[PDB]
């Protein structure tokens, strides 16, 4: 199947427009696993496939790109995804990563502790989150919207994300937020992307592409998660890493996206268009200051 | 892993400690971050982007650094790690122990290739 050669599946508008109740997620191949190349952590493939999909998105890619990576650590004390980001991003990009527990990584800055301790002084260009709270596995009653780190992430999008920046935030059947789905409406475009390397999980990356700061689409977040689940339940996904055979074009395009400072009054239509096409970032151009607070 | 790491934490020569442990049959440090690459690179030792050839594998720099992995002082006079934030090419016959290989070899000065593993300066 041709889809086996893609990095994964992106939620189609066919399911975005449905109106269904939230159902349980039942994947035919649930938790089945695919062998990886020898010694290669599965998260290498997961992050590479995510990056391959973002290569088809209108990502703003400036010099000194500001990237922050939450949930970058693991129980092995290492940071495979951060290394993929180092491989994927421009050499002059700044990676700040973070995790509750201690780890070591190839990021420029590494902050230990709860993501709420991470104080971002300036606006960033790209937010990756792979955070998941272990208590989410205690399924007791109804699957309701979750707070946890999503509160922090929602406030980040509203205050610390450049106009034109993008986010990729991990959700699962039970690890999701109404507010975060709603905020996808403030980007030029959005989807949920499921890697083929982990297609047997309800995991998906909630993607917001090119932040606009105003509401482009009014999204009922509770209903949209139900559509996401309806899509997962309707769509056969074969586990695969075939897309990683040809890595000749893996690196993120060096777009040289310009960074402008503008007042809200000066945005108008040309600027909005440039932001929506991944051709412009609006934010400060100072020195990035991302530290841990008390 | 915790055995050899806590071992190199009870000595003034961590490099010798690790090498004597794995030369005596100890299990190499696991969970080094092996990357998937095109075997197209120049093949140098340390590089901002992966540079594996068909005979090499690329590893995340921090993950093959003993001083990074064990959270102990780096020996570099500048205090800055030579590997962290970069990528390290390992001969493929040596992937059983990337950390041991890096502790046992040095990149050349003129050319940035591993002495004996690509350096053709003689
Ligand atoms: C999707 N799903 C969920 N459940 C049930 O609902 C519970 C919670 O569902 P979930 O939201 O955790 O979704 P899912 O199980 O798909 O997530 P998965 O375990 O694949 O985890 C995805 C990612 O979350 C992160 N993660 C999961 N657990 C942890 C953890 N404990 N600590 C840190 N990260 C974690 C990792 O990145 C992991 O790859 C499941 O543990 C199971 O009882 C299912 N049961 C059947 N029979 N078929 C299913 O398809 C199914
Ligand atoms: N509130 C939080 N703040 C920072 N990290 C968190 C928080 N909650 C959960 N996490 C992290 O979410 C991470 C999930 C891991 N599976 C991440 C894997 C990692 N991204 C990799 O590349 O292997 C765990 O390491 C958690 O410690
Ligand atoms: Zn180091
Ligand atoms: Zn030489």
């Amino acid at each position: 199947a041709s889809a086996d050669w893609k990095p994964g599946h992106a939620m189609p508008s066919l399911f975005k427009v449905q109106n269904v109740n939230l159902e349980r997620c039942e994947l035919a191949n649930y938790k089945q696993s695919i062998p990886m190349p020898r010694g290669v952590h599965m998260n290498i493939a997961k992050y590479m496939q995510l990056c391959q999909y973002l290569n088809t998105c209108t990502l703003a890619v400036p010099a000194n790109m500001r990237v922050i990576h939450f949930g970058a650590g693991s129980d092995k004390g290492i940071a495979p995804g951060t290394s993929v980001l180092r491989q994927w991003l421009p050499t002059d990009a700044i990676i700040i990563d973070n995790d509750l527990n201690e780890f070591v990584s190839d990021a420029d800055i590494t902050l230990f502790g709860d993501c709420v301790t991470v104080r971002v002084g300036q606006q960033v260009d790209l937010v990756i989150s792979d955070m998941y709270d272990p208590t989410t596995k205690n399924v007791t009653g109804s699957n309701e919207s979750k707070a946890l780190f999503f509160t922090y992430l929602c406030n980040l999008i509203n205050n610390n994300l450049a106009l034109g920046g993008s986010v990729a935030i991990k959700i699962t059947e039970h690890s999701w937020s109404v507010e975060l789905y709603e905020l996808m409406g403030k980007f030029a475009w959005w989807t949920v992307f499921c890697t083929n390397a982990n297609a047997s999980s309800s995991e998906g990356f909630l993607l917001g592409i090119n932040y606009l700061g105003t509401i482009k689409e009014n999204i009922d977040g509770g209903a949209m998660h139900a559509n996401y689940i309806f899509w997962r339940n309707s769509t056969p996904m074969n586990l695969s890493t075939y897309s990683l055979f040809d890595l000749s074009k893996f690196q993120l395009k060096l777009k040289g996206t310009p960074v402008l400072q503008l007042k809200e009054s000066q945005i108008n239509e040309l600027v909005i268009s440039l932001l929506s096409q991944g051709k412009l970032l609006i934010r400060d151009n100072d020195t990035l200051s991302v530290s841990t607070d008390v | 892993n915790s055995s050899v790491l806590s071992l190199v934490n009870f000595t003034v020569d961590p490099q010798k400690a690790y090498l004597d442990f794995v030369n005596a049959g100890g299990a190499p440090l696991t969970n080094c971050v092996k990357m998937l690459t095109p075997k197209t690179g120049t093949g140098i030792a340390i590089s901002v982007k992966p540079e594996s050839t068909a005979d090499q594998e690329t590893y995340g720099g921090a993950s093959v650094c003993l001083y990074c992995r064990a959270h102990i002082e780096h020996p570099d006079v500048s205090g800055v790690c030579k590997y962290k934030g970069k990528f390290v090419q390992i001969p493929a016959q040596c992937v059983r122990d990337p950390v041991g290989f890096c502790l046992s070899n040095t990149p050349c000065n003129v050319c940035q290739y591993w002495i004996g593993y690509g350096c053709n300066c003689d």
